[PDB]
Formats: C-alpha cells, sequence, structure tokens
C-alpha cells in the first residue's frame, strides 16, 4: 500500500477572488501631465510581455459573471470622486438670474444671463454678464415672471467646479495579477460569452484597456478578430440584453464652429468660476459626421449576424426608446464638455435597398447639443460643472461596438427591442471587454 | 401567439381534493406559477417548474422536464381556490381556475 | 418592510389621457426593476411596462407603441404610468410588481394593491 | 509563467519543474486610493508563510502516515503518465479533511526521540 | 490546546509542543488590522530567524554546543522533569534572562569552523 | 554596527562575522504622516524572505554554505585562490563579479532538480 507525501510547486487552481492592481505609464504628478482616469501608483511600465500559450487547458470563461470589472468600477468611481474633491463650490451662484437669449440652426440655445456676485470684499456686491446653456438653467415658478431663473442643482444638491489640471482622456491602463495570482486569457475567437476555452493562455499581467465613456456605442475600443461577435445572457430572454462587438471600426468626427471665448469671473475670495464669455463664429451647432454608406454596408452584416441565431423575423432598426437624455442620446466627453446626439438617423430604415446596399455619398449628420452641469457616472449624484473650453473643439473615434436588446413572445413585451438602441450601462460596457480575461489562483501540493 | 397553453380550463373540486393542471410551453424559458384570490394580490406558488416559493406549503409541486408542466396541489384547501397563471419569466398563459365541487 | 404603494384609480370618459402612480416602500427604489402588468376578468394578463429606474431605461410592449408612456422620480421613489388615447378595451386592474430577486427582471412577487382602470363609455 | 506549462501537463514532465512555480509565488498624498496594495502583499506573504509553517510542521520528505485505499485505489502507471494534475486534485479534495491530519503526528512519533 | 499544557508538567506538555507552533502564525477605523498582522508576522520571522542563528532550523531541538552552569541553576535532573509546571521554571531563568543568552552564536561559528 | 567592521577588514576576518550581520538585517528599533514605518517594515520583511526563499531554491536553508554541484568558469574570474582570499576587501570582487551578475545566476534550480532526479 501507497502511502502519503506531499509536494512543494504543484501546478493547480483554485477559482478565487481578489484585488487586483492596475498598472501604467506615468510622466509627472497627475499621471503625465493631467489626470482624470489615470495613477501612477500603479506603476510602470506595461509587464504584459509575459505571455504563454498552454497545452490542453480547458477552462471554463463567464463574462457575465465576472466580478473583477466590479473592483475596478469601484476603483474608477472612487479615484474620479476623489479627483473631484479639491476642486471649488459653486454654491454661491444659485442666485436669482435675470436672463434672455442671445444678443443677436443658431446658438439662440444659448441664454443670456446677468446676476449678482460679491466682490474681493465679502460684502460688496457687483453685477455680471454670463451666457449658459438653457437644459443648465431652470425658470422659476411660471406665476412669477419666467425671465427669472435659477441653476438645477440647488433644488436638490450642491455643485463643484472641475480642475483645470484635471483633465485626461482614456489611458491603456494594464491589469496585473499580485503574486499568488495570475491571469488566464481565452483564445478561441468564437467565444459564445460563457464556456470551455481550448486555446487558453496566461499571462502575468492583462492588456491595457482604455476607461472610456460612452452611451449606446462603443467607441476608441479593440475591434473583434472573427466576423461581427455577438453575445448575450440568453438570447430568448427577450428584456434581457444584447451587445455587439464589431471586427472592421467606422469613424465619427464630432465638431463645432465658432472661435469661442470664456472668461473668469470672482467667486468670493481665492476662486473663480469659468464662465463663457462669448461666441464668435456662424457656430452651426455641433454636428457630427459619420463616415458616408459605412454604416449602411455595416448595418447589413449585423443584420446577417441577428438573421443567423434567430428564424425569419425580419430584422430592421427603431429609435432610442427614450427615457433620460443619456438613455435617448448617445453621450461622449471627448472634447471636454460633454455632448449629447438625437441618433434618430443612425437606426431609421429597414429595407435591403439600404440593408444590402453599399456606397459611399456623404457623410451622415447628427443633430447634437451641449450641456455642462452633469451627474457624470450615469445619475448618480456627483453633481459637478464642467468648465468652457477655448472655439474650434474638434474629436476624432473609432466605433467598435453597439448596444441592443431583444424580443419575443407570450409575453410580448418586445417587437422592436431588437431593433432598439439600449442606453445599457458604462459598468457592463466594460465587462464586454473584460471578456477575455479571469483571475485564479495557486495551490502547491499534493500525493501520489 | 400563445406559447403557454394552460389545460385543463377550469376544476370543479371538494375541499381536501388533489388538483392538477397542466402547462405546455415551447421555448427554453422556465416555470413559475402565480395565484390570485378572487379580488387579491396575486401570489407566487411555484417556482422554476417544481420548486415551491417563500411561504408555500408542500401540497403544491411542479414538474418535469420537457415542453408540458404537471402543476398538482394536494390536499386542496378552500383558500387556495381562485385562477392559477401558468408563467416563465418572459411568458405567461391564459389562466385558469379552481372551485367548489 | 419592502411594499409597493399604489395611488387611486380612475374611471374618466374614453379618448383621455389616464396617469397612475407607484412608490416603493421601504425600499433603495433606484436599484431594482420595476414592471407594469394587466389583470382583468376573464382576459389573458399583459406585460405593459419596464422601467431600470436607475437610469431611466424603458421598452414596451407591441400594442402599447406610441399610446403608453412611463418615467419615474427618484427622489420621491415613485414610478408613473402614463396612457394617452384612453378606450374601452384599457379597463383593468393595474399593478406595479417585482420579482423574487433584483437579478431577474420579471413581475413575479410583489403586486400592489391593483388600483382599478374603468372606462365611462 | 512556465510552472502553468507544467499544469498542461502529466505528472512526469511537471515532475522536472516545480522549482519555477515557488520562485514566482513569493513576489512580482491625494492617492491614498493604491495603499491597499500594502495589504495585498501582506496577505501573500501570509501565504508564503503559512506554506513555510506547514512544511516545518511536517519536520519531499519520507514522512510516516498511511493511506487508507478508501480514498484512491487508483493504481501506479495512472498517476504518473496518464493523470493531468487538477484531475487527481480535484480527486483527493473529495476527502481533503479526511487527508489532513496526522502528519503532525508523523512528527510526534519521531518526537518520541 | 497548548494552554492546555501551560496547566501541566513539563513531561506531558512534551507531547503537544507542535499545535502551538502552528496556531502561532495567524471605517479607516478597521484599518488597525494591519499593524497586528505586521507585529505578528514580525514575531514569527524572529523566531525563525533566531532558529538560523543557532544553526537549528527545521528541528525542534536541535544539539548546539555550548555547556551549563549551576550558577544558571543548580537544581537537578528530577525536579525540572516530574514537579516543574512551566511559568515558574520559566520566572525562574529569567532571572538570569540575557545572560542565559549570548554564547550560542559562536558555538554556531564553532561548528561551523 | 560591528558586521561593517568585516567590510573594513579582508576575507579571513570577514569568515566569523556573517552571522552578527544576519541578525541585524531583519528588524531594529493628526500624526498620519508616520505610516510610512509599515512600507518600509513590510519591504524589509519581503527583502529578507526573498534572501530565505531564494537559499530554499538551491536546498540550502539553515546553512549559509552548501555543496551545490555546477561547474564555474575562469571566464568569470581567472584570478587565483590567494589573491581573492588573502590581499582582496569584499567590494571591490563584489564589483568584480558584479559584471559577470546574470552570468553567475541561473542554473542552480537546474542543479537542485538534477541531484533532486533520485530527491
Amino acid at each position: 500500500n501507497l502511502w502519503v507525501t506531499v509536494y512543494y510547486g504543484v501546478p493547480v487552481w483554485k477559482e478565487a477572488k481578489t484585488t487586483l492592481f492596475c498598472a501604467s505609464d506615468a510622466k509627472a504628478y497627475e499621471k503625465e501631465v493631467h489626470n482624470v482616469w489615470a495613477t501612477h501608483a500603479c506603476v510602470p511600465t506595461d509587464p504584459s510581455p509575459q505571455e504563454l500559450v498552454l497545452k490542453n487547458v480547458t477552462e471554463n470563461f463567464n463574462m457575465w459573471k465576472n466580478d473583477m470589472v466590479d473592483q475596478m468600477h469601484e476603483d474608477i468611481i472612487s479615484l474620479w470622486d476623489q479627483s473631484l474633491k479639491p476642486c471649488v463650490k459653486l454654491t454661491p451662484l444659485c442666485v436669482t438670474l435675470n436672463c434672455s437669449n442671445a444678443r443677436s440652426t443658431i446658438m439662440g440655445e444659448m441664454k443670456n444671463c446677468s446676476f449678482n456676485t460679491t466682490t474681493e470684499i465679502r460684502d460688496k456686491e457687483k453685477k455680471e454678464y454670463a451666457l449658459f446653456y438653457k437644459p443648465d438653467v431652470v425658470p422659476l415658478n411660471e406665476t412669477s415672471n419666467t425671465s427669472e431663473y435659477r441653476l438645477i442643482n440647488c433644488n436638490t444638491s450642491a455643485c463643484t467646479q472641475a480642475c483645470p489640471k484635471v483633465t485626461f482622456e482614456p489611458i491603456p491602463i494594464h491589469y496585473c495579477a499580485p503574486a499568488g495570482y495570475a491571469i488566464l486569457k481565452c483564445n478561441n475567437k468564437t467565444f459564445n460569452g460563457t464556456g470551455p476555452c481550448s486555446n487558453v493562455s496566461t499571462v502575468q499581467c492583462t492588456h491595457g484597456i482604455r476607461p472610456v465613456v460612452s452611451t449606446q456605442l462603443l467607441l476608441n475600443g479593440s475591434l473583434a478578430e472573427k466576423e461581427i461577435v455577438i453575445r448575450s445572457e440568453n438570447l430568448t430572454n427577450n428584456a434581457k440584453i444584447i451587445i455587439v462587438h464589431l471586427n472592421t471600426s467606422v469613424e465619427i468626427v464630432c465638431t463645432r464652429p465658432g472661435n469661442n471665448t470664456r472668461k473668469s469671473v470672482r467667486i468670493g475670495p481665492g476662486q473663480t468660476f469659468y464662465a463663457t464669455g462669448d461666441i464668435i463664429g456662424d457656430i452651426r451647432q455641433a454636428h457630427c459626421n459619420i463616415s458616408e454608406g459605412q454604416w449602411n454596408k455595416t448595418l447589413h452584416e449585423v443584420s446577417k449576424e441577428l438573421q443567423k441565431h434567430f428564424p425569419n423575423k425580419t430584422i430592421k432598426y427603431e429609435r432610442s426608446a427614450g427615457g433620460d437624455m443619456e438613455i435617448a442620446t448617445h453621450s461622449f466627453n471627448c472634447g471636454g464638455e460633454f455632448f449629447y446626439c438625437n441618433t434618430s438617423n443612425l437606426f431609421n430604415g429597414t429595407y435591403n435597398g439600404t440593408y444590402i446596399n453599399t456606397s459611399s455619398t456623404s457623410y451622415i449628420t447628427l443633430q447634437c447639443r451641449i450641456k455642462q452641469i452633469i451627474n457624470m457616472w450615469q445619475g448618480v449624484g456627483r453633481c459637478m460643472y464642467a468648465p468652457p473650453i477655448a472655439g474650434n473643439i474638434t474629436c476624432k473615434s473609432n466605433i467598435t461596438g453597439l448596444l441592443l436588446t431583444r424580443d419575443g413572445g407570450t409575453k410580448n413585451n418586445s417587437n422592436e427591442e431588437t431593433f432598439r438602441p439600449a442606453g445599457g450601462d458604462m459598468r457592463d460596457n466594460w465587462r464586454s471587454e473584460l471578456y477575455k480575461y479571469k483571475v485564479v489562483k495557486i495551490e502547491p501540493l499534493g500525493v501520489a | 401567439e400563445i406559447v403557454l397553453t394552460q389545460s385543463p380550463g377550469t376544476l370543479s373540486l371538494s375541499p381536501g381534493e388533489t388538483a392538477i393542471i397542466s402547462c405546455r410551453t415551447s421555448q427554453y424559458g422556465s416555470l413559475a406559477w402565480y395565484q390570485q384570490r378572487p379580488g387579491q394580490a396575486p401570489r407566487l406558488v411555484i417556482y422554476s417548474g417544481s420548486t415551491r416559493a417563500a411561504g408555500i406549503p408542500d401540497r403544491f409541486s411542479g414538474s418535469r422536464w420537457g415542453p408540458d408542466y404537471n402543476l398538482t396541489i394536494s390536499n386542496l384547501e378552500s383558500g387556495d381556490f381562485g385562477v392559477y397563471y401558468c408563467q416563465q419569466y418572459e411568458f405567461f398563459g391564459q389562466g385558469t381556475k379552481v372551485q367548489v365541487d | 418592510q419592502v411594499q409597493l404603494v399604489q395611488s387611486g384609480g380612475q374611471m374618466k370618459k374614453p379618448g383621455e389621457s389616464m396617469r397612475i402612480s407607484c412608490r416603493a416602500s421601504g425600499y433603495e427604489f433606484i436599484d431594482c426593476t420595476l414592471n407594469w402588468i394587466r389583470l382583468a376578468p376573464g382576459k389573458r394578463p399583459e406585460w405593459m411596462g419596464w422601467l431600470k429606474p436607475r437610469g431611466g431605461a424603458v421598452n414596451y410592449a407591441r400594442p402599447l407603441q406610441g399610446r403608453v408612456t412611463m418615467t419615474r422620480d427618484v427622489y420621491s421613489d415613485t414610478a408613473f404610468l402614463e396612457l394617452r388615447s384612453l378606450t374601452v378595451d384599457d379597463t383593468a386592474v393595474y399593478f406595479c410588481t417585482r420579482g423574487k430577486n433584483c437579478d431577474y427582471n420579471w413581475d413575479f412577487e410583489h403586486w400592489g394593491r391593483g388600483t382599478p382602470v374603468i372606462v365611462s363609455s | 509563467l512556465g510552472f502553468l506549462g507544467a499544469a498542461g501537463s502529466t505528472m512526469g514532465a511537471a515532475s522536472m519543474t516545480l522549482t519555477v512555480q515557488a520562485r514566482n509565488l513569493l513576489s512580482g498624498k491625494l492617492t491614498v486610493w493604491g495603499i491597499k496594495q500594502l495589504q495585498a502583499r501582506v496577505l501573500a506573504v501570509e501565504r508564503y508563510l503559512r506554506d513555510q509553517q506547514l512544511l516545518g510542521i511536517w519536520g519531499i520528505c519520507c514522512t510516516n502516515v498511511p493511506w487508507n485505499s478508501s480514498w484512491s485505489n487508483r493504481n501506479l502507471s495512472e498517476i504518473w503518465d496518464n493523470m493531468t494534475w487538477l484531475q487527481w486534485d480535484k480527486e483527493i479534495s473529495n476527502y481533503t479533511q479526511i487527508i489532513y491530519g496526522l502528519l503532525e503526528e508523523s512528527q510526534n512519533q519521531q518526537e518520541k526521540n
């Protein structure tokens, strides 16, 4: 009979959970020059070159049930709150504003406002001459004359300014296993959202995902390597979310004309508000350019991909369902100032004449709108103010994925939520990126 | 389109009997059963095809693997009269009622 | 205790705007996905309205396109269902509802007082 | 990362490379955000210290606990050539606390001296 | 159970030394756990280190090359073996403490010549 | 601090002062400003643990010397025994071999595995 003794160094796994720690490059105190998302406490430099393919490693993956995405989410929101902490509070601004439209389609959207403010001396007062957009101001009770307005926030909560040097685009930031843990990456391109993976590879540290923020669309992401990929919790559960990952990118450019100018305004001693001083140009509002009918081509492929999974309920598309502007409109923060665009033109049309047809005619245009005061993360009460930026702002990006829902019968909850863009949660659409990876720990002992 | 066909439509039974209601699905969703007394709010009875929900006694039971599911209610209490509904998340059927014989 | 409280019913003329409010008493309203369904004598039930009150996401049934709208106020913890162009077929009891756990967004746990809708033809 | 290469192999090849796993097992103002790296390092160090502690209490090592065949009757050749580590690890994992114990007594019998 | 050995003389306690070693190892308001963890780990590391410096790691008892003197203790074999509870002997030798520390370094080095 | 006395002497004198250096290496003696001491403690503990671990991977714990089973190449240092032992001072020899640092680091995990082919 064959009697016990313990190995050391056995290569086996246990599906443990732990706190990962990110890794990114750095060049200064604000993480390279300026910072919102980055953190140089997460050490440079990229340790991803430690990669290895493994034999016979059949392992299960589950992106829907993945949890380190949630740790990352808490990480990002805590970091953003900490970034907002030292900045100025805009509480004094909430006083009655005598306002009108612009001085002279057009930025009549802008509302001219005049109001009182304190000087450097705490007791003295001076009038002001400021400009604000319509959605950022509420008129007072209509029993009083509507010319008087107030800031939206002060009926509900406080306000805070964004610091100037705290401004930053999404950096590719890596995520590294601590000692005793390892990251497992699936390589099978046909990954169905969850299941065994055969070509599994392993890395000490993972890809540098960019912490982008968007609604209804995935942009500046990583394309798939197969054709367009579909992932869902369970398709027949109609009201659940469906995510689409593109294999080829589509270009979008957003601009607004005008040599717009801001002016600092005194608010108490030792801090100043940044108001928009004037707009100088034709300033046709915020139109965005789409890469011609390449969208017309792309929807055909997406329709074929959807048709593959389901019987012949003909695929088509529909406007956004509704709700808040973030749900109603595609949102992004490319220019520092935040953007919203009515995406009706994207999802109009159903027939093969523009869903089995391709051509290059002219860039498709989206009506858009600008807003300053914002509950940043999708409605949570972190109410903060985005300062204005000088004119000729421009942006460029590559679209990589879409968000969708589904229909079903015997509750006719949906007949066109396949045909409808979803609002979504940026947490999940990060989870749409982290599907590749999984966390695991080591156990070094055994017998034979 | 009904993809949850409760059968039989109704049953007339005295107290203490064993009521049986069959429901037929044709898709992989999964089952649950409601019930409301006349004029009262519904209550979940069976969940996941066979499991009793919270606060539901052993009288109620369910099955089976396949497209047909057999709800059963042993020892029919008079308080359990009223309309029952077949259900699976995204589906419900036409509803069926149990009454005094 | 988690509870769903419904406002009073309506009995108004057909071809009118009809409004209902429901409050998720004793619960974090923002987090869980509420739902609205119909119950009437001798009719099939019908699922009406979705509401993910965090972002205000919405979607609704085939017979209800355009006519039916709903919204919410997170501070009041109250969902609002409002139907346009009332008709005789709309006569039914309406329940604001919830699932067994806030993981499956389906109505199989909670039911309000069943505020009624009556069409005075 | 080589030790995971041994994970994808049977007992024989992995026996040649157990040490690399041990080598990698050890180590690799406003932003108080990142302080939990410290407690993570502490937990990793504690896991290593637990490994060394268990190694100490046992006194590869000619130990003396027997092995009831009920925990596994499978023969010699299976757990040399065919057997991939995760499968046998799971197989013995059913008897985990049934097979945790008397190595301390194996120390004690020689502590009689 | 190791505290059970505290409530007994030396001979019975001699069979239960290992378990004590086994257990010996392991709202910013809640961050204070880190100090306790670090200090316990440091005490354990001091133990293992000093076991190294006697040249006596791995072994719990070691044949270490310094003699005894009647000044540090004159009481005989039998009293310390049988009658003697641990805390009393610990207190008696603790009267010397640092002098009965010291020399084994050069004895480790004597065997290390 | 006596261990640094060996740094100021030749090889033989340092041959006995190895343990005194080892002893001190482990530990020593509103205001949240002071918790950086915990960082230092963690780093020192990690360095000590690296030392003990690496000694483990040679299979040479407990001892400070161990009969390790590998070739040696004169290319790293061809100089004779007497110069390296008698005249030499530690910093200079360490600098000399430091040029071959990763050329004198590597294998002996495999050497341990070699004598572990039968252990």
